[PDB]
């Protein structure tokens, strides 16, 4: 039972390195949108 | 618990495919400004 539960966070660890990218892209769209709307 | 974890494992790959198109839109509004 604990082998099957433990291999689910290690497949998801691949998605967690993508989630640090997707969360840094969303914050930078907010900076560039207030700036683009003034120009 | 094995039925609902399997739907999450497939779903989540198709949902990241979409957010790879939103990361291209952010790059070219740097060039545009």
């Amino acid at each position: 039972e604990t082998h099957e539960s433990g291999i689910k966070p290690y497949f998801e660890q691949k998605i967690q390195e993508t989630e640090l990218k997707i969360r840094s892209k969303t914050e930078n769209v907010r900076r560039l949108e207030a700036q683009r709307n003034a120009l | 618990l094995s039925n609902v974890n399997s739907d999450i494992y497939f779903k989540l790959k198709k949902l990241e495919k979409e957010y790879e198109l939103l990361t291209l839109q952010e790059d070219y509004i740097k060039d545009e400004q």
